[PDB]
């Protein structure tokens, strides 16, 4: 930050804030700038003007290096608002709001106050954001530039589900060209500096740190940089979003900004609301998740998809800030604490999910395949021992929709047309997922010398973008689904289930188990 | 005639939040006068400030319309000679403008013939008018157990998702497309995303011809836009209503969506000119601005504006100050109910908590009078019953409390219907049921001549006829099972 | 019974924190009201 | 020529020879989506011609950038933007378009992807060049010849206990 | 540095709020300083800097009553936070937030001292992978096995032998990981202070003769609020000083967690702070962080945290408990009805949770 003249020393300091004194000649302080703070002769600790009194006296709000801000320590004015670098330079680094990079154990800028694009600087979505999830991909359609949230209780894979979208996109962005590439913005606010480095860590593993960048503001620091994360997060993004490039900004979470804000707000003595909260607490994700948008053609058409994430109490969705953030996004993926502890992960609530604008950016093949297992799930949830055909294939999605890693596109909606066709009938519902196992890794068709197909193969990974360009029911890539899955059905059922079947011996039996933990972690 | 304080000289003495207090030395110009900013502040878009206080002879207390970042004290400031005024008149038509009355949709000059200023007295006693009529929106729930009145004030209560936004679009489908007089759709605090998907089907319905003639008026001021906008866009669109309906005696509808940000960004402002909160932390101005809000929309003897506004409920708290309030400046009230829809019942209106002014044998028809009533009656009964039901069990109740049980959930049922615009969520084709085809269909379930029919039939159809036809192909598809069933004996 | 205790949990904490929240407003309008007056101390002496 | 608008209505640009041209100077194709990224950014969609010219920079380029990335794949990258083209801007492709991606497809020895374009050509175009459909039945045919129609550990047999799902 | 021994006066005396005025400058903020003047004190006064209200005047926070204080009495800093003997020489010991050997058995006689705030770890220096916790309890390895830096939320209160299972982990793994630990007593009893301390004696756990393997540090209910709030980091320094230097898997007991919360919301409602919801200190979240950030397992060590919790008036949803389990890496939970039926340590399997049950974690 470039310096410019002194204009007052540190009067007070109440713990995150502080109020200077005016300098002689009051110069007198931009609002809402950046001011520098001479802690030493050589270190500066940054603070953010908030208030401009009659008398000369300016709040501010400390954002680093609190402790070593003291009464009587001069204050020098950068006369400009808050900016942070943007770019390519920036992906695969861990920062801070203030734009510093945190180390790591082994020049554009952007500002962070700007205004979200207007009414004609928009247009519907309809490119998807794949999540990799075969229940959100299919009921809880995602187009980019939408703002999805992600409610539920503590421990319920919040931060997985976010995590792993953003993993999912690896895959793609290696294959088709640059421009569609989705980039991430993992913004953690308020969470243990231990998980943020299991994120980075998983993240790295993967190889997810060429398109992303993690922007922390761990709970040991300051009200101020956690207040300030998301906002700086927003702006990261919006670098891409203005040069028709798209950007998957995550926020984990917003509960926990709107408790710094409080914070702040109640050292400043402030009129308290609805639970303590400010009367302002809307306006503050108002403002942020307004910048989250698609743009219009003329504009380039970029996209920020915005993902951010509540955490309830009880499943209770009736809360002051929960209801806030649901008045805002566009959308809402409730995990249920029940279904979670009972087993069944991700725990997609599908019943309380929606998606209000992703329908139309579905694909065409994930449009038509879902189209039906809508009713099959609708039919099922009402029938819950007379098992009718709406019954088997409702349990065998439930089954489907158990899964630990983000699924590429062609197996997820291979093994959903599967299922949905009523090729999963004689399965038991226990040996589903060792059925998918088989069906995407495996290829038994070629294990038995039994093949007719001529291309359609489950290992040839390139039919995924021929398969999202007609749809799964097209003439040409019909029959040869329709063979194959016939007899992958045959083989297992002939081969594989009826040894299952008859497997008695306490040994066998724990083996079986074992290879069924196996396969349901494993796809 | 000019105002004599145009052009006066003040400087910024004092920066707050989105509060800004000026300095003039000639003396503060008279309350809601509009300044300007001129210093450069090196900002990228002006700053308009509106006065709301006296602090003392000389010192002014305002508001920004605009973001108050880089603003520096002694800053110059230019009194404009008078409030914030915006264009009127036909020239607005199939335009977008923000609380400033500026076009922001990036076409041709305005060009209106002139302004008025967006505040403005409510009309008085003498100006009120005595016309007691039915708007048929479509909707069974509306239609029948609150009807709608032509010229009257109507409200829509709801928490977070829960189809507030989704009705307010049938309700536009369904009249403003077929209606003679003209249209404003005032668009304060929600999602900008809405108000480019409102402006996309109106330029495809030709409801805005671009290239002709338009008959709606689109302002906006979003979540995004400060709180200083969001509590003065709808006085600006309101203003426009009321020159349509007085200088042309046209009538109006006036889509307010929503409007409890308005209070909201009272509030917000109210907290940093330094004024003691009410309960919950509202403004203790909270009444009085909603009547100088609301009272301005009514219809006069000259013209008339059917006004539907959008209330949200936060914390789905009815009891809330702000929904609270605004129940006694409403001819008819819609409740929407958040259990009501996680049933799969749309749209979620409450009946029982819903009242509507023209539920009276002198305006409705007696026939469509009596079936509300009669729907009411069942309706309270089976709630009753509920508390027992609930706890015991259907099969603890007396012989008639079954009947009236079934009954009741056939009314609940009957009573969802898909709308045309939420083809999308429900999957379904839309219906448009009609006023008659309601009363008759109600009438006939009360008597119990539709006791066959099964219960889930009445679920998401529309009128009569269309239940007979969902029973129908429930029946043949029964009967499918059972010869299916019969025959691997 | 379930119901009726997270009912009963939060209320009580909605409110102690109505109550709370009044009890400070009624204090900080006290405080507002109060004026500093002229301060009578040898301001040369320093 | 001819005036073409947005969904707003705006007029919108029309002049896409120039980009054509930058296009026509790129060594490696994930220049080309910089190109169309300015495109869309000046407010001058792409059409038809100019999509062509992108899957023609993919087709003649060596690689997508001069460093190696993981996964490169030219296949992908011309299905991904023929469906852009398609479902995204409602522009059927041409003749020419599925010609280069079974030019692609022989090129790379990917015969199996070689039968699905060739059907897909026929489907929509009158026919398929029988130059192209020759090279793809060479290359099946010397996969064949050496064993290597299918990877080797999809043939391996394995039992219920015997299959390693790591 | 530059403020040892800086003199200023007492400006103002509210209760356990004290007021020092500065002529140099008032010290960094959290500086403690003593009390020279003990005229009629039966022990000595320290005051702990929390506010700046100008460039010369401090708000404090006394660590003790601060009766017969007179204003204008001399005050001398003390050079920097408050300072608590750290090493090998304090196992065995009773110390307070001021590091004092309250158990009369002869000086400390400590080689170094370490402040009481000190930063938590960078996220350079987190470990680089999630380690289980051997504690030799089969219920504990095999069903909520703990990790190396966790938290764990010890639930279920006295009567279901709640300090046998702190003795029997203290042992273990001083035992198997040789590493010590450390007992903080946050508003606790003193009675039952007395207690554990004469158990812990009888266990051996705490040899006067010979050698011992758990430190104690009391901050009993009788002392002021402003010591309560600060004695679970004084124990929290002592356990980073064997992770740092020694490089150790130290244990670190707090009992309770709900009572450090308890300190700080009395502490920040003294200063005349807006208290949030319910009425605990706007800063509840900040305050749990502070502290549990520094609670982690580092590339040199690691501190496992077994802190006892509880649940005011049964409700979970609490803002003290909600914010607590945030930081909860698992969850001990102890049953009187498991107890009763001979099963002991009665430990409810199915009550309990832990988030390194994964095959990515455990084999
Ligand atoms: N789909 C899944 N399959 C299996 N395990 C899962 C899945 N999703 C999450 N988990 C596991 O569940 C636990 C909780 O997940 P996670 O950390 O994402 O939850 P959270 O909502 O972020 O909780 P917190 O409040 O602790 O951040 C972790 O051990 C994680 O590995
Ligand atoms: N009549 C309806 N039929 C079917 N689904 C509906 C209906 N009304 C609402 N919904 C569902 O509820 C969702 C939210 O509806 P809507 O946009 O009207 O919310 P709202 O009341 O405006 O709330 P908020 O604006 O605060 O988010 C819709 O996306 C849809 O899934
Ligand atoms: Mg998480
Ligand atoms: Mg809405």
């Amino acid at each position: 930050f470039k310096t410019t003249e002194m204009i007052g020393y540190v009067h007070s300091i109440d713990g995150t804030i502080a109020t200077l004194i005016p300098a002689p000649g009051n110069p007198g302080v931009a609002y809402n700038t950046i001011i520098q703070i001479q802690v030493s002769p050589t270190t500066f600790a940054a603070g953010l003007v908030f208030n401009l009194e009659k008398d000369g006296r300016i709040g501010i709000i400390l954002m680093d290096n609190i402790t070593e801000v003291q009464s009587g320590q001069k204050v020098m004015a950068t006369g400009q608002l808050l900016h942070i670098p943007v770019g390519a330079g920036v992906l695969g680094k861990v920062v801070n709001p203030l734009g510093h990079e945190v180390p790591v154990g082994l020049s554009t800028l952007g500002k962070v106050d700007t205004g979200a694009p207007n009414i004609v600087s928009r247009s519907p979505v309809n490119y998807n954001l794949l999540t990799g999830f075969k229940a959100v991909d299919t009921m809880i359609p995602i187009g980019r530039g939408q703002r999805e949230l992600i409610v539920g209780d503590r421990q319920t894979g919040k931060t997985s589900i976010a995590v792993s979208t953003i993993i999912n996109q690896v895959r793609i962005n290696q294959q088709i060209l640059s421009k569609n590439a989705v980039i991430s913005i993992y913004v953690s606010i308020g969470q243990r500096c231990s998980n943020v480095a299991r994120i980075h860590r998983l993240l790295q593993s993967y190889g997810a740190l060429r398109y992303t960048t993690v922007m922390a503001a761990t709970a040991a620091e300051p009200a101020g940089l956690q207040y300030l994360a998301p906002y700086a997060g927003v702006t990261m993004g919006e670098y891409f979003m203005n040069r028709g490039r798209h950007c998957l900004c995550v926020y984990d979470d917003l509960s926990k900004q709107a408790v710094a804000y409080r914070q702040i707000s109640l050292l400043l003595r402030r009129p308290p609301g609805r639970e303590a909260y400010p009367g302002d607490v809307f306006y503050l994700h108002s403002r942020l998740l307004e910048r989250a948008a698609m743009l219009s053609p003329g504009k380039g058409g970029g996209s920020v998809t915005a993902l951010p994430i509540v955490e309830t109490l009880s499943n209770d969705v009736t809360a002051y800030i929960v209801t806030n953030v649901i008045s805002i996004t566009d959308g809402q993926i409730y995990l249920d604490t029940k279904l979670f502890t009972g087993g069944q992960r991700p725990a997609v609530n599908i019943g309380l999910s929606v998606s209000r604008v992703g329908s139309s950016a579905q694909n065409a093949a994930m449009k038509g395949v879902a189209g039906k297992l809508k009713g099959i799930l609708a039919e099922y949830r009402k029938l819950a021992q007379v098992q009718t055909i709406p019954m088997i294939r409702g349990a065998r999605f439930v089954a489907l929709f158990n899964q630990k890693q983000p699924s590429y596109f062609m197996n997820a909606i291979v093994s959903l047309y599967a299922c949905l066709n009523g090729y999963l009938d004689d399965v038991k519902v226990q040996y589903v997922k060792f059925y998918e196992y088989l069906l995407v890794h495996r290829d038994l068709g070629i294990m038995y010398g039994t093949a007719k197909n001529k291309f359609f193969y489950m290992y040839v990974q390139e039919l995924n973008y021929l398969i999202r360009f007609f749809t799964l029911n097209s003439p040409i890539l019909h029959g040869e689904l329709e063979e194959m899955l016939k007899q992958h059905t045959h083989l297992f059922l002939q081969h594989y289930q009826s040894k299952m079947n008859a497997i008695k011996s306490e040994k066998d039996v724990k083996a079986l188990k074992n290879l069924l933990y196996s396969c349901k972690r494993a796809v | 005639p000019v105002a004599d304080h145009k052009g006066r000289v003040g400087h910024v003495s004092q920066v707050i939040g989105a509060v800004v207090d000026v300095h003039f030395a000639d003396g503060v110009p008279p309350v809601l006068t509009a300044l300007d900013v001129v210093d450069k502040l090196g900002r990228d878009e002006p700053l308009t400030l509106e006065i709301v206080q006296h602090l003392d002879a000389h010192t002014g207390r305002c508001i920004a319309m605009q973001t108050t970042d880089l603003l520096k004290l002694k800053a110059k400031v230019v009194s404009t000679g008078g409030n914030i005024s915006v264009p009127v008149g036909r020239e607005t038509l199939g335009r977008i403008f923000n609380v400033l009355g500026d076009a922001i949709d990036q076409r041709g000059p305005v060009g209106e013939k002139l302004r008025m200023p967006i505040h403005a007295v409510a009309p008085k006693l003498a100006d009120q008018a005595a016309e007691d009529a039915v708007l048929t929106t479509g909707i069974k729930v509306i239609d029948l157990i609150l009807p709608y009145c032509k010229g009257g004030k109507i409200g829509l209560f709801g928490g977070a998702g829960v189809g507030k936004t989704v009705i307010i679009m049938e309700l536009i489908n369904n009249v403003a497309k077929g209606h003679g007089g003209f249209s404003v759709f005032a668009g304060v605090g929600e999602r900008t995303r809405e108000g480019t998907d409102l402006y996309l089907e109106m330029m495809q319905s030709k409801v805005i011809d671009l290239k002709g003639e338009s008959k709606c008026v689109l302002v906006y001021g979003q979540m995004n836009e400060p709180p200083g906008a969001r509590a003065r866009v709808a006085q600006s669109a309101l203003t426009m209503a009321e020159y349509f309906r007085d200088v042309e005696g046209q009538d109006v509808l006036l889509f307010i969506d929503n409007i409890f940000r308005f209070t909201q960004a009272n509030s917000e402002v109210s907290a940093l000119l330094g004024r003691i909160p009410a309960a919950v932390g509202y403004q203790p101005t909270l009444a009085e601005d909603l009547g100088q809000l609301q009272e301005r929309i009514t219809s006069t003897t000259k013209g008339s504006i059917t006004s539907v506004q959008a209330v949200y409920v936060p914390a789905d708290d009815i009891t809330d100050p702000a929904p609270a309030t605004t129940f006694s400046h409403l001819d008819a009230t819609t409740v929407l109910d958040r259990a009501v829809a996680e049933s799969g019942i749309y749209p979620a209106v409450n009946p029982l908590e819903c009242a509507s002014r023209i539920m009276d044998p002198d305006v409705i028809s007696v026939d469509h009078y009596n079936v509300a009533q009669d729907v009411v009656q069942m309706l309270t009964k089976y709630r009753e019953l509920q508390d027992i039901i609930a706890v015991l069990g259907i099969d603890e109740l007396s012989e008639e409390d079954k009947l009236i049980v079934d009954r009741a959930r056939k009314l609940v049922k009957f009573l969802s219907q898909p709308f045309q615009v939420a083809e999308v969520f429900t999957g379904m084709t839309g219906h448009y049921v009609q006023l008659d085809d309601t009363i008759d269909s109600f009438s006939g379930l009360l008597m119990g001549t539709y006791d066959q029919v099964p219960e889930m039939a009445f679920y998401m159809v529309g009128g009569i006829n269309s239940v007979l036809e969902k029973a129908k192909k429930m029946a043949e598809e029964a009967a499918e099972l059972e010869k299916m069933r019969r025959a691997r004996v | 019974q379930q119901r009726t205790s997270s009912l009963y949990n939060k209320t009580r904490q909605f409110g102690i924190t109505a109550a709370l929240i009044e009890i400070l407003s009624a204090m900080s309008s006290l405080e507002g009201n109060a004026m500093k007056g002229v301060r009578r101390n040898k301001f040369w002496e320093g | 020529a001819a005036k073409k608008y947005d969904l707003f209505g705006y007029e919108v640009d029309t002049n896409t020879a120039p980009w054509i041209e930058k296009i026509k100077k790129c060594k490696y194709y994930d220049e080309a989506g910089e190109v169309l990224v300015n495109m869309n950014v000046s407010n001058c969609p792409p059409d038809i011609a100019t999509y062509n010219a992108t899957l023609q920079c993919i087709y003649q380029s060596p690689s997508k950038q001069s460093t190696p990335v993981d996964n490169e794949s030219k296949f992908c990258a011309m299905m991904d933007l023929l469906e852009e083209m398609q479902h995204r801007n409602r522009l059927k492709p041409n003749e020419e378009s599925w010609t280069w991606v079974m030019k692609e497809c022989v090129k790379s020895g990917q015969f199996r992807l070689g039968y699905c374009i060739q059907q897909v050509m026929e489907t929509e175009c009158k026919g398929c060049p029988a130059d192209l459909v020759k090279a793809n039945e060479a290359n099946a045919q010397k996969a064949k010849t050496e064993g290597k129609e299918h990877p080797g550990h999809l043939s391996q047999q394995a039992g219920l206990f015997d299959v390693k799902v790591e």
